[PDB]
RNA sequence: GAUGUUCAAA
RNA sequence: CGCGGGGUGGAGCAGCCCGGUAGCUCGUCGGGCUCAUAACCCGAAGGUCGUCGGUUCAAAUCCGGCCCCCGCAACCA
RNA sequence: ACGACCAGGGCUACACACGUGCUACAAUGGCGCAUACAAAGAGAAGCGACCUCGCGAGAGCAAGCGGACCUCAUAAAGUGCGUCGUAGUCCGGAUUGGAGUCUGCAACUCGACUCCAUGAAGUCGGAAUCGCUAGUAAUCGUGGAUCAGAAUGCCACGGUG
């Protein structure tokens, strides 16, 4: 199956397969729904891609994909260009929340590196 | 000039916030559109700052209204 | 020539007036605009160097010029004959085209700005001065470009006196301090 | 951060000697220990050298700036690398 | 220096006694009600404008015998270990060893 | 079942 | 000059013949065991093999060129 | 001046190792719905129902309670139902962007919580090593103190076993 977005969602539960959608979690997948009406609970039978048409305007409302990737690049780089702590920590690899540096770092670290 | 070496040159047409739009020959290839120019620069005998302009200033100032 | 056609229409005899020369000849002009970039880590990275001649190629229309090193320098450590510099010098219509988009665009983007500095001039009338950021032009993209270099920009004048030459820029409307 | 309700947070002193400065124009940098205090648009285009616990550090206020902290910019700690 | 803090210690709940009840309270609630506008933002700063001692979380529970900032316990209004003598001397009513 | 030195007086 | 041998992890040594993608020993670094140290144990990193070509699905491996070292023999402008 | 009064910072920095915890690596489980029980304790600068609005964290209004009465605050695995069908997964949650709530003079360094999006490692862990003999481990919830605010810790409590 295919949707507005670049990425194509899996023929599975609609739900399930709107959450794989980047850009679109679980809760975001049943405000759309909720909208568009189809819910899982109805007939099976006569199911179609052309049934997603309704889908692919109601997405378009909510930014997904490469628009809210452009959006999260224009946030890091006006960080960087800022230059506040907040952009430091996200040039350096290094926690942007407060979190201790000393221990428990690695997913913003990354690998443990010799001296 | 030397053929094929040198960069594509052709005219562009830049737009300013105040306004003013430029033609330049300029090797962009598409039109920008720039925010600040020498008529709206304060240095340049500007008489209204650019200030006035909006932005996420006029974002911070619609959540916190100080009248 | 955006520039070039408001020289010889309000310049010339903006400067005729108030210096009392007796021929148009005599008003001084700009000769020749040259740009020029210096790369030290041209010897750590010769890509390095490239690069900025890719910049220098965007921010004038002019393909750039290798300038390789006059002598050997031991403080340096370069070597005669090897490439270091990357200069353009424009003189035609794209030095009035340059000349026009530097006072428009250039000088605005600057990010702090409180003047040229009048004193900054060779003593024979000949303007130089620096930039401190090559993204200031808008013709190369923000965020496309490896590193934030800078350049040298001179204004190579008729005017034999500093006195003529600031004068010719002001007239151009120069954002001198 | 502070609630909508409550407002922007600005100190006295610091909005005092703004207000003081731009009547008069832009002239010399204000040197304040607030960091506490938000970057206000009426302060934009004028440099701010909020306090580092050993000596105030510079800040240029841009359009940008403006709904971040003063103190969010400015250093408040020096590690330059654990290597010498 | 026990005895710097608890002279501060003392300054900050007469300051605090001075200034709770006289403005606190009413800065704080035309700050905090939507119907006030405006004049919400003035009670904003002529409170900074007041010394910022009369805060009562300047003020740390301390022991009054010892003047200590730890183990301070509020019914007994002692630290831990004054507590503890306290209680075998007798001194304090009703505390006995725990056994359970 | 490897190796483990020493230590003024009151 | 002829013939034979050698160069592979910091070092040393295999693997070579009979091509199947490269190990060990010792060292290094981190952990463990022990009151502590050694021994020991575990994990990690390190060269794709002196170089350059050819061959081939594929080369430390096979055949040449070159460099260095060594053994023996040869050398009447 | 090894005294003292202040404002800002630091104790939360971080190539790195260790100790003790937490959350997992799923299907005895996740998700959604329906539905059942605690014991212990705390409260007047305080617990705060109900009601209205907010997806919500919350805000407003305001009953009652110095407490076998009021209020936290009612439990969770459990049971019954549907789906996942073994996949880095309707596992797992790091991390990060955006926005808001609350405390507090103020949350930038440096609070917690909510929402929207993101979905890292991890498919049970090397040498080695710890705790526990019965309601004990194991597991699952609840309360307290400290406390303006800030638990995964700590002192108690019950559930299954
Ligand atoms: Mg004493
Ligand atoms: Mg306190
Ligand atoms: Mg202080
Ligand atoms: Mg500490
Ligand atoms: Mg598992
Ligand atoms: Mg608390
Ligand atoms: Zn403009």
């Amino acid at each position: 199956a295919r949707i507005a977005g670049i990425n194509i969602p899996d023929h599975k539960h609609a739900v399930i397969a709107l959450t794989s959608i980047y850009g679109v979690g679980k809760t975001r997948s049943k405000a759309i729904l909720a909208a568009a009406g189809i819910a899982e609970d109805v007939k099976i039978s006569e199911l179609s891609e052309g049934q997603i048409d309704t889908l692919r305007d109601e997405v378009a409302k909510f930014v997904v994909e490469g628009d809210l990737r452009r959006e999260i690049s224009m946030s890091i780089k006006r960080l960087m260009d800022l230059g506040c702590y907040r952009g430091l920590r996200h040039r350096r690899g290094l926690p942007v929340r407060g979190q201790r540096t000393k221990t428990n770092a690695r997913t913003r670290k990354g690998p443990r590196k010799p001296i | 000039m030397k053929k094929d070496i040198h960069p594509k040159y052709e005219e562009i047409t830049a737009s300013c916030s105040c306004g003013n739009v430029m033609k330049i020959r300029s090797t962009v290839g598409h039109d920008l559109n720039l925010d600040v120019c020498s008529k709206c620069h304060p240095f340049f005998t500007g008489k209204q700052r650019d200030v006035a302009t909006g932005g996420r200033v006029d974002r911070f100032n619609k959540r916190f209204n100080i009248p | 020539a955006k520039l070039h056609d408001y020289y010889k229409d309000e310049v010339v005899k903006k400067l005729m007036t108030e210096f009392n020369y007796n021929s148009v000849m005599q008003v001084p002009r700009v000769e020749k605009i040259t740009l020029n970039m210096g790369v030290g880590e041209a010897i750590a990275d010769k890509k390095l160097l490239d690069n900025a001649a890719a910049d220098l190629a965007a921010i004038s229309g002019q393909k750039p010029l290798i300038t390789k090193a006059r002598k050997s320098v031991a403080g340096f450590k370069i070597r005669q004959g090897y490439p270091i510099g990357c200069k353009v010098t424009l003189r035609g219509e794209r030095m009035w085209e340059f000349f026009e988009r530097l006072i428009t665009i250039a000088v605005p983007r600057i990010r702090d700005f409180r003047g040229l500095s009048a004193k900054s001039f060779d003593g024979r009338g000949n303007y130089s001065m620096g930039v401190r950021e090559q993204i200031i032009f808008p013709e190369i993209d923000y965020d496309k470009v490896d590193r934030v270099r800078g350049l040298d920009i001179t204004i190579t004048t008729t005017a034999k006196s500093d006195e003529e030459g600031r004068a010719l820029l002001a007239a151009f409307d120069f954002p001198f301090r | 951060p502070r609630s909508l309700k409550k407002g922007p947070f600005i100190d006295l002193h610091l909005l005092k000697k703004v207000e003081k400065a731009v009547e008069s124009g832009d002239k010399k940098p204000l040197r304040t220990w607030s960091r506490r205090s938000t970057i206000f648009p009426n302060m934009i285009g004028l440099t701010i050298a909020v306090h580092n616990g050993r000596q105030h550090v510079p800040v240029f206020v841009t359009d940008e700036m403006v709904g971040h902290k003063l103190g969010e910019f400015a250093p408040t700690r020096t590690y330059r690398g654990h290597a010498a | 220096a026990k005895q710097s803090m608890k002279a501060r210690e003392v300054k900050r709940v007469a300051l605090a006694d001075k200034y709770f009840a006289k403005r606190a309270e009413l800065k704080a609630i035309i700050s905090d009600v939507n119907a006030s506008d405006e004049d919400r933002w003035n009670a904003v700063l002529k409170l900074q404008t007041l010394p910022r001692d009369s805060s009562p979380s300047r003020q740390r529970n301390r022991c009054r015998q010892t003047g200590r900032p730890h183990g301070f316990l509020r019914k007994f209004g002692l630290s831990r270990i004054k507590v503890r003598e306290a209680a075998m001397r007798g001194e304090i009513p009703g505390l006995k060893k725990a056994s359970w």
